[PDB]
């Protein structure tokens, strides 16, 4: 098969399940954290209530991303881009195992 | 461990170091042979000019500092 | 510490490259005294360097006070004072 | 002998090959062969002092004026500031077998040292190094074979702790905390068994803390079935004691959302500017309300949190912790079984971990605070707190308890052990010394020289306990042939009989085997190396 | 990749309905783009430039034997022996620019990774002398004897 | 290290986060994390 | 600080190698320091090893 | 200088038992201000004999514990000796001063230092109840030119700082205001920015700044102001260039540049409450004054005075004048001695005579 | 073969090493050096010291404490340095006992050396030492007298504790009233152990007799411009707020507009909630306001309009300690008037030290937290005084959390060495040599302690251990006369946890030396 070593796990990766029986792999190039839609993305807003809906937004666009991947089915989660905190909390709240950084090859 | 103030050759080393030298002196003087041969001149550092066939004046005149070097002058 | 067969200050040079050398040498000495030659020569002057000046076309005499460093050139020198000192004459011409 | 091959050709003319050659050095064949078993055996026999209950200690200085007191083989030769490349390579083998065991890094570094002490001697006869190196690992085949053969297994049930108390005892014994010895051992065995998987598998480091703060005794040092952290209440006003908390583990800090994309907001009028000042000052409200709703009692957060926050906290009775970091964060969450919540949106009942009690702990007259969380209901995360009356004991109490740790973590992974004292290996080499004599004569002489390094380790216990080693080994040698027993050993500590078993002398096969295989794959390629071109 | 405009490229997000479709509709943009550019038959891509992730993920959706070349020279020979013509632009090619080779595939040579456009015709503007040898300096003669 | 008030001119204290590697708080004068 | 009585003891002979090289070029050094200052100073007030060697 | 204090200091001694008389001689100034070079000859002395005791072979512990005893009694006989004084005696107070200006560089001026020290203290402080002296409310500025005798005492407050105005120079009933804030175009705390997308958004730009400074400087006016000083600014314009012409179309004489750490002084000297906001600033903020000009040194530099107040409280300032340097720096180190001097009569009600009298009775 | 001392050469450019002999040479060279110089500052009559810096700033230092004179040193032998760190974990977990531990350690290593000497194997010492350290270790507990039930007996052995902390040091000119000083100071803070929350404040000039404990608190800040300089039966509202330019938590927001009459209309609006943030906190119904931040002109205009007090920039411990001298709590919310507690004081007022002004709180409701003002002629006198009730706090907190208290003057060490004598005169072997040898430097001890004062040391030892063999236990050293005595009656006594943390800390650190047979040194980067 494959193995290969363990790739700087985040906080909340200790409380994931380290064994699967009959698992279905996830193989990503994804970057799974909240950051910047696009890097010369700028929002411009002028009241609070569309404030409170950007931030909202972002996190909705995290959680629908982790959705996704959750109901996809797949226990384990390996990704070429880093894999953040938060969706590591998530993947252990829904017992998975996450990965990120893993080397190309 | 030996602690001997110098250098030391053993084995196919020094006997590829003796070889050479007896090769290069032999090579000095290989193209001053039979009557094709051709003579060499020897210039000292004081602008003393020796032209020369024999050999034994060849290795006489040069500076030689291997001893198997030494060894095939003197012979 | 390197080890040597010949001394460190000693140069070898053989082949064709010595023949030219040697063959070059004494083109070119005869080249210093090509024009001292016959009733219309030019005379050269020659600084000693103890100061004196010699003013001459003799072939022996224009050689003789020339500082060469090539042994082919010394040859050239030598054979031009061997042909001064057994007769005296024919210096530029050898 | 040096300064590779100086030539210059037999025509006068250059002659160059490699780069800087008259600046290069270089060693061929049974030179390098002598000079590779001397500085094998130079380190060895610097290592060996430091062998057994009676082993001393070495003071390492660092470049920076450090200075760390240690017994530890692998931390030894880890801070040695050597250049000699079989010396890196001995180091490198004491780090393998720290890495793969935790225990016996110095015994590899002797035994190496001494299997090449006698190869020097079988090279002087004028025995080719490979045959040496086939027959050292024909015998430690036959040594590992019988190792198994005498092995014994112990029980590693949870409810009876007396085997693995003993096995992390003989691993303590020769450290500096066999003051506290029967303490330190049940302490790490307590540890290693309180977070492990059952069924055989791994035991997982990350999730046992050592962590050590000066003061108080060595005595002192005590296992919390918890998790300790070196921060504080972010209010000084707030109780210091909190009973049957319910901790509330948030990565959010308590601040006004900040969109991570690169984003303006515009005011541009009056009723816009109090329009935003409504907004943060409900955003504080809320946030608060939305933690005090879920009935918790502590909340701790990680990314720390400004004024207005940290007194709306202590307003609603709710004691509160700051910049508390991401490794502490996930073992308050597993042990307090808690989950990690990423925005008080997300905040509800069911996701509060649950503590008996937390506590701020104080050090004297230091000023330095310290939070402690224990009496958890099943937790599966323990820290290990060391007290000592300098840092140097501490580290030295750390690596200790970390060699105690990896000890029970083997026995966790295989239960079957053998006896020290030397009783194990003076059984291997006689093991060895009897195949030998039906092999053929050539190898022979290789089996029996891995015998006599085999009976070095027994000889070293000898001598550092003051007695003399020849007699004591071929006495104990002497008895274990006549009567049966392979647990005869040396009695380092003089308690009047020579039995391991009765001494509860007791380590792993796991060790000895791993011990014994990577000292003969180094030993075979230090014997198979016959070239140096350093420059 | 999708091409950007020259001058400056800033995305203005006034909702959170834009900020939510942003990312959807450039990722459905990109795949419109290579399914359209698979229907024509295009089962070989040849680009001059970097390849997107996205763009790299829908052609290997679709089965895109995707090939880059940074030299232009080597880009205008491959043109010049398989017959295409250099789109400027991602838009699909038509039959006339659409280039034809007999096979095309990925091989190792030695120990070297090469990719191979292999003409079955003994026609075809570009011919390559694939040279072997044992030592750089004498396949470099062999080249000059070529020349 | 310490901060200084651009404005009023007077020293803040001396050590909403900086880091000099150690990064540092002076909403609460903590050393934070290291 | 203290032990004064350092007593190199093997020291000096184990690392003899090194001194023997040290004092050899310190001594080679010597003689042409001997022989220029034969001028300077004494006179003067009121290659190298080719001339130290044809001296 | 003859300060004792001031020649350790300066010096730097290498040797600790030099440095902690140094640092003796400064604990000395700072509880008393004089003496300062007495009480390191009296320590050096002290030590001398220790040498001579030591060498007899006493152990220093009983030598400390005597010198306490000695000590002890020497307060005692000290105190015997002194006299109390009253502070309404002007001249037990004039003599103090000559006293502590006899051996300073200005000593043929002490008959115009003494009175000015002792009034410049007694103007500050309460006779009838105040228990110490707060030198630091008697300011000491130094301008050069002239001499010492042209020292003069300022019963109101002076400035270093020069008038903005041009042609305002001197101003009579005078009423003085502090501001806080900036009298330039609006800039809040907050980023702000003004866009502007039309052209005549730019005329209304600068018409509506043209009305935001007249209007502000009308708000000023409309107090009966006649003298602003402005407190220095940073990250903002203190005075704008059209401000200060709107101030002079109104004859108001402007100050700016007011250092923050000198606002306590000047509200304290002619009662002027500052004003952070141009809401607040009403008639009432403003400190009334006899006058307020703008002088000049004959060539040496030009003072601002303002010289009488309807609420002179508790503070003066001292106009320190000379030939060069470093004369006025030692006339100011003495002026400075002869106020200490007050300032330990204050604190103790108990004079004793001087010149050698109480170390010949102490030692016999 | 030697790792260094053999043909072939296995180390860096400039590493090195010490085999056994050589090792514990310089071991011992070391920690007797370190002995030697903490020493001579032991005791009723021990004597200062003078630390030099060799830096640029060439700061002078005159100390008495042994912790001080290790940390300002640079010692390069390591032994020196587990000394040093010893004496420092000392002096952190208490506040005396440092010199005590450091001596007791150089003269176990010195026994130590002399055993090794004696070609007796190191094992054997460690475990004689072992040994006796338990026997000393029961024996000192089973001395120890506890008085924390009564009230006058608890406060007579505060007291003797403080005056024997306090008699080494220079402030023994004054031991009876700095011995007052510092019990008040303790016994104020209700039985807490923040020693923080008593500060030691050191203004130049005046006498060392002229130090006092304040019966309120000292501020050494400013008050506003306008606001009183005097209020009595203050209402105290302590704050941690922004009070200068308060700027909304939204960093990404900002101001855009098309006129700056908008401008000037935010302004008015910035203005007006600081204006509504005054009125909130002045609805609390305060005479003064303490905030932990910096208060700029608005504000205190404000302030000074509504005749409050504002002292702005109080740091994290002013806050700290007015909040618990005061009973106010530190609110960064003002919405909630109802929920927050106001403190209270009879009068605030300034006062003239030396010549700086400082904020005077008179009257105060809790008081559990002190000032400690002095006054001395020379820096050096000042940072010693510090030092010293540094100590006396340290010591008489430590008292108070834990009452056992056993006596001083060589009493302890001569009763342990007593306890350790009996055990090895029933041990066969050389571990009886190990055990008399601890006795031994429990003996040198005291035997140090009066040498610094001149007495015969030889023969006042010599009747101490005489008396404790006999049975009167609590013998010891009278350093008034140099004779012996009752010390229950002389009252001179001593934390019993400072005692055993000595014992402890320095037998550990000979055992943690005494393992040492090799010192290897790294190239350093010099
Ligand atoms: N009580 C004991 N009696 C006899 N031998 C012991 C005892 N305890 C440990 N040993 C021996 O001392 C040797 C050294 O163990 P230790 O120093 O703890 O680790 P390492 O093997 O890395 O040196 C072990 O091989 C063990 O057999
Ligand atoms: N006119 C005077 N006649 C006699 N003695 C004087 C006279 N003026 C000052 N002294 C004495 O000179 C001593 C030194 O005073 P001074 O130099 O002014 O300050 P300091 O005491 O700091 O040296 C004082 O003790 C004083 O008694
Ligand atoms: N008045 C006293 N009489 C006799 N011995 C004293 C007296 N005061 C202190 N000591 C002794 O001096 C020793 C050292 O105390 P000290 O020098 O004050 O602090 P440290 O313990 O840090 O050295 C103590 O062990 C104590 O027994
Ligand atoms: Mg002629
Ligand atoms: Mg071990
Ligand atoms: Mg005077
Ligand atoms: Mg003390």
């Amino acid at each position: 098969g494959v193995a290969f070593k363990k790739t700087f796990s985040y906080a909340g990766f200790e409380m994931q399940p380290k064994k699967y029986h009959n698992p279905k792999i996830a193989l990503l190039n994804v970057e799974l954290e909240l950051k910047a839609e696009k890097d010369n993305a700028e929002i411009r807003v002028h009241t609070v209530e569309d404030y409170q809906a950007i931030v909202d937004a972002e996190w909705n666009i995290l959680y629908d991303k982790l959705e996704k991947i959750h109901h996809s089915g797949a226990k384990v989660v390996l990704s070429k881009l880093p894999i953040g905190d938060v969706a590591t909390q998530y993947f252990a709240d829904r017992d998975m195992f996450c990965a990120g950084r893993v080397p190309e090859e | 461990p030996l602690s001997v103030f110098g250098d030391r050759s053993t084995g196919e080393t020094i006997r590829s170091q003796n070889v050479m030298a007896a090769a290069s002196i032999a090579n000095i003087v290989k193209s001053s042979l039979g009557p094709v041969g051709l003579d060499k001149m020897l210039v000292d550092d004081i602008g003393d000019v020796t032209i020369t066939n024999d050999g034994a004046t060849i290795l006489k005149l040069l500076e030689v500092e291997h001893p198997a070097a030494k060894v095939l002058c003197e012979l | 510490r390197p080890v040597l067969v010949l001394s460190q200050n000693t140069k070898r040079e053989s082949g064709r490259k010595v023949q030219s050398g040697n063959i070059n040498a004494a083109k070119t000495i005869a080249d210093i005294i090509r024009t001292c030659l016959g009733p219309k020569s030019m005379m050269k002057m020659l600084l000693d360097p103890m100061g004196g000046i010699v003013m001459t076309n003799d072939g022996n005499a224009i050689l003789r006070e020339i500082q060469v460093q090539h042994p082919a050139a010394k040859s050239m020198i030598e054979i031009s004072r061997t042909q001064d000192e057994e007769v005296g004459d024919g210096t530029t011409s050898v | 002998a040096s300064m590779g091959t100086l030539a210059f050709d037999e025509y006068g003319r250059p002659f160059l090959i490699i780069k800087d050659q008259d600046r290069k050095s270089r060693l061929m064949g049974l030179e390098a062969l002598k000079s590779h078993i001397m500085a094998a055996k130079a380190v060895a026999n610097t290592m060996r002092t430091s062998l057994g209950p009676n082993g001393l200690d070495k003071m390492m200085v660092d470049k920076d004026g450090d200075v760390t007191v240690t017994n530890d083989g692998a931390t030894i030769l880890s801070m040695m500031d050597v250049d000699h490349q079989i010396a890196k390579l001995m180091v490198e083998l004491s780090k393998s077998q720290d890495d793969e065991i935790g225990d016996g890094t110095t015994g590899v570094v002797v035994l190496a040292g001494a299997l090449l002490e006698e190869a020097e001697q079988l090279l002087d006869r004028g025995i080719h190094p490979i045959r040496i190196a086939d027959g050292y690992e024909q015998a430690a085949r036959v040594a590992i074979e019988h190792l198994d053969k005498i092995s014994d297994s112990v029980l590693v049930d949870i409810k009876d702790t007396e085997p693995l108390i003993q096995t992390a005892k003989t691993t303590l014994g020769s450290k500096v905390v066999n003051s506290c010895h029967r303490q330190m051992a049940e302490i790490a065995v307590n540890a290693v068994l309180t977070v492990a998987d059952m069924e055989r598998r791994d035991v997982d480091f990350e999730l046992i803390k050592v962590e050590g703060k000066v003061g108080g005794r060595l005595e002192d040092t005590k296992l919390i079935k918890g998790v300790i952290v070196d921060k504080d209440f972010s209010h000084p006003q707030m109780p210091k004691k909190v009973e049957d908390a319910k901790i509330a583990i948030l990565t959010c800090p308590f601040e006004p959302p900040k969109p991570k994309t690169k984003h303006k907001l515009d005011v541009t009028s009056v009723e816009d500017y109090k329009a935003l000042q409504k907004y943060e000052k409900e955003k504080f409200e809320e946030m608060i309300q939305q933690i005090k709703e879920t009935g918790a009692n502590l909340a701790i957060c990680q990314w720390g949190f400004d004024d207005e926050a940290n007194h709306l906290l202590l307003q609603n009775n709710l004691p509160a912790v700051r910049w508390v970091g991401g490794p502490e964060i996930e073992l308050i969450a597993i042990a307090t079984g808690g989950r990690i919540v990423p925005r008080f949106s997300e905040l509800t009942a069911e996701k509060l971990g649950f503590a008996g009690l937390v506590q701020e702990i104080s050090f004297g007259t230091t000023k330095d605070k310290m939070l402690v969380i224990e009496q958890c209901k099943n937790s599966r995360a323990v820290t290990i707190f060391i007290r000592g009356g300098n840092k140097m004991i501490i580290e030295e109490a750390k690596r200790s308890l970390h060699d105690a740790l990896c000890v029970i973590r083997n026995l966790i992974r295989d239960n079957r052990v053998v006896y020290g004292g030397g009783a194990a290996e003076i059984s291997c080499a006689l093991a060895v010394s009897q195949e030998a004599d039906k092999c053929p004569t050539l190898e022979q002489y290789a089996m029996r020289a891995f015998a006599d390094a085999l009976e070095v380790i027994p000889m070293a216990l000898s001598e550092n306990s003051g007695m003399n080693p020849i007699q004591t080994m071929t006495e104990v040698r002497a008895r274990q042939v006549k009567e049966m027993n392979p647990a005869l050993g040396i009695d380092c500590l003089h308690k009047g009989t020579n039995d391991m078993k009765q001494q509860h002398v007791i380590e792993t096969l796991i060790g000895k085997k791993q011990q014994i295989s990577l000292a003969t794959q180094m030993v075979r390629m230090i014997l198979k190396i016959d070239d140096i071109r350093k420059p | 990749d999708g091409m950007i405009t020259e001058t400056k490229g800033t995305v203005l997000i006034k909702t959170a309905e834009e900020l939510m479709n942003f990312s959807k509709g450039e990722e459905n943009l990109m795949d419109a783009q290579v399914k359209a550019i698979a229907d024509t038959g295009a089962n070989v891509v040849v680009t001059g430039g970097k390849v997107a992730d996205m763009a790299l993920h829908y052609a290997n959706k679709y089965n895109i034997m995707l090939v880059r070349l940074n030299s232009k020279w080597d880009l205008r020979r491959l043109c010049k022996t398989v017959g295409a013509t250099a789109l400027p632009r991602l838009t699909p090619p038509v039959l006339e620019e659409m280039g034809h080779c007999d096979s095309v595939y990925l091989s190792e040579v030695g120990d070297t990774q090469v990719v191979v456009f292999k003409h079955e015709k003994e026609d075809g503007a570009i011919s390559t002398i694939v040279l072997r040898g044992s030592t750089d300096n004498l396949m470099d003669d062999i080249e000059r004897a070529v020349d | 290290c310490a901060l200084w008030d651009v404005e009023s001119g007077q020293l803040l204290q001396s050590f909403n986060t900086f880091v000099s590697a150690m990064v540092w708080d002076m909403r609460s004068g903590q050393c934070v994390q290291a | 600080l203290a032990g004064e009585g350092i007593s190199v003891n093997t020291g000096p002979k184990g690392v003899i190698n090194d001194w023997r090289r040290f004092k050899q070029l310190e001594t080679e050094q010597r003689e042409e320091q001997c022989r220029e200052m034969e001028r300077l100073i004494k006179k003067l007030s009121m290659s190298g090893e080719g001339f130290l060697d044809m001296i | 200088t003859n300060d004792g204090a001031t020649i350790l200091k300066q010096m730097q001694v290498l040797h600790p038992a030099a440095r902690m008389l140094v640092e003796l001689s400064k604990a000395q100034d700072i509880e008393a201000g004089d003496g300062t070079t007495s009480v390191v000859i009296i320590a050096g002395s002290l030590l001398d004999s220790c040498t001579k005791l030591l060498q007899k072979g006493i152990h220093p512990t009983i030598i400390s514990e005597s010198f306490q005893k000695a000590l002890e009694k020497g307060i005692e006989i000290l105190t015997d000796m002194s006299r109390p004084v009253e502070l309404s005696d002007r001249e037990t107070l004039l003599n103090s001063a000559t006293t502590s200006l006899n051996s300073k560089v200005v000593s043929q001026y002490s008959s115009l230092l003494s009175p000015m020290s002792v009034n410049a203290v007694m103007k500050v402080i309460d006779p009838a109840t105040a228990t110490s002296v707060d030198l630091r409310d008697i300011k000491i500025v130094k301008k050069l030119g002239g001499t010492i005798d042209d020292c003069e005492l300022v019963e109101g407050l002076v400035l270093t700082q020069k008038v903005s105005n041009s042609g305002i120079t001197r101003v009579e009933k005078a009423k003085i205001g502090l501001i806080q804030f900036c009298l330039s175009a609006p800039k809040t705390d907050m980023d702000n920015q003004i866009v502007v997308s039309d052209y005549a958004q730019m005329d209304r730009v600068l018409r509506e700044e043209r009305a935001y400074i007249l209007n502000l400087v009308k708000q000023i006016k409309k107090t009966g102001c006649n003298v602003l000083l402005i407190q220095k600014s940073i990250l903002r314009d203190a005075l704008s260039d059209l401000a200060l012409h709107f101030l002079n179309k109104m004859k108001i004489m402007v100050i700016k540049d007011i250092e923050r750490e000198d606002i306590e002084f000047i509200c304290k000297t002619i009662g002027t409450k500052p004003v952070a906001h141009i809401d607040q600033f009403t008639a009432d903020m403003l400190g009334s004054a006899e006058l307020a000009e703008e002088v000049n040194l004959n060539g040496s530099g030009k003072l601002l005075k303002i010289t009488g107040c309807a609420s002179p409280g508790k503070t003066v300032t001292i106009v320190v004048r000379g030939s060069n340097k470093l004369v006025i720096e030692e006339a100011e180190r003495s002026i400075h001695d002869a106020l200490c001097v007050i300032r330990c009569l204050v604190k103790k009600r108990a004079l004793i005579a001087g010149g050698g009298a109480p170390e010949i009775e102490l030692a016999l | 073969a030697s790792l260094s001392l053999a043909p072939v050469n296995i180390f860096k450019a400039g590493a090195d090493e010490e085999r056994a002999e050589t090792a514990r040479l310089t071991s011992f060279i070391g920690a007797i050096a370190i002995g030697d110089l903490v020493k001579s500052t032991l005791g009723p009559k021990g004597m200062d010291k003078i630390l030099l810096s060799s830096g640029r700033d060439a700061s002078l230092m005159v100390t008495n404490d042994g912790a001080t004179i290790l940390k300002n040193i640079g010692v390069d032998n390591p032994a020196a340095k587990v000394l040093v760190d010893m004496s420092r974990v000392q002096d952190d977990e208490v506040g005396d006992g440092t010199t005590s531990v450091t001596v007791l350690a150089a003269e176990l290593l010195r026994e130590a050396e002399s055993l090794i000497a004696k070609k007796i194997h190191p094992q054997t010492i460690i475990a004689g030492w072992r040994e006796a350290t338990k026997a000393a270790r029961e024996a000192l507990l089973s001395s120890a007298v506890d008085h924390g039930s009564d009230e006058v007996k608890f406060r007579q052995d505060l007291m003797n504790i403080a005056g024997t902390t306090l008699s080494s040091k220079l402030l023994t000119h004054h031991k009876d009233h700095f011995t007052k000083l510092a019990v008040e100071a303790v016994l104020r803070l209700k039985g807490s152990g923040n020693l923080e929350a008593i500060h030691i404040i050191k203004k130049l000039g005046g006498s060392l007799a002229d130090s006092y404990l304040d019966e309120g608190f000292l501020l050494d800040k400013k008050i506003g411009v306008n606001q009183p300089k005097r209020i009595e039966n203050a209402k105290i509202l302590i704050a941690n707020t922004g009070m200068d330019t308060d700027k909304i938590k939204i960093f990404g927001s900002r101001v855009r507009v098309d006129s700056t009459a908008k401008v000037a209309e935010i302004e008015h609006a910035e203005k007006e909630k600081m204006k509504e943030k005054v009125e909130r906190i002045l609805k609390h119904g305060i005479n003064c306001f303490i905030n932990r931040q910096l208060i700029y002109n608005y504000p205190e205009q404000l302030f000074g309009a509504a005749g409050v007090m504002a002292i702005e920039h109080a740091d994290f411990a002013g806050v700290e300690r007015l909040a618990l001298v005061t009973g106010g709590e530190i609110a960064s919310t003002f919405d909630h008037p109802e929920l927050v507690k106001l403190g209270s004081c009879k009068l605030i007022e300034e006062v003239m030290i030396g010549e700086d002004k400082l904020i005077h709180f008179s009257g105060v409701a809790l008081g559990e937290a002190c000032t400690i003002v002095l006054r001395g002629a020379t820096q050096q006198i000042l940072d010693e005084a510090e030092r010293s009730l540094h100590d006396a706090l340290c010591v008489l907190a430590q008292t108070v959390k834990d009452s056992r208290t056993v006596y001083g003057g060589g009493c302890s060490e001569m009763l342990m060495a007593h306890a350790v004598t009996q055990l090895a005169n029933r041990t066969p072997g050389k571990e009886a040599v190990a055990m008399e040898s601890y006795a031994k430097a429990l003996r040198m001890l005291p035997t140090i302690i009066a040498d610094n004062a001149g007495y015969d040391s030889a023969d006042l030892v010599a009747q101490l251990r005489a008396a404790h063999s006999e049975g009167n236990t609590t013998a010891g050293l009278d350093m008034r006369e140099g004779t012996i005595g009752d010390m229950a009656i002389l009252g001179i006594t001593e934390s019993f946890q400072v005692k055993r943390q000595v014992l402890l800390s320095a037998a550990e650190a000979a055992e943690v030396i005494l393992r040492v047979d090799n010192i290897i040194k790294a190239a350093p980067r010099k």
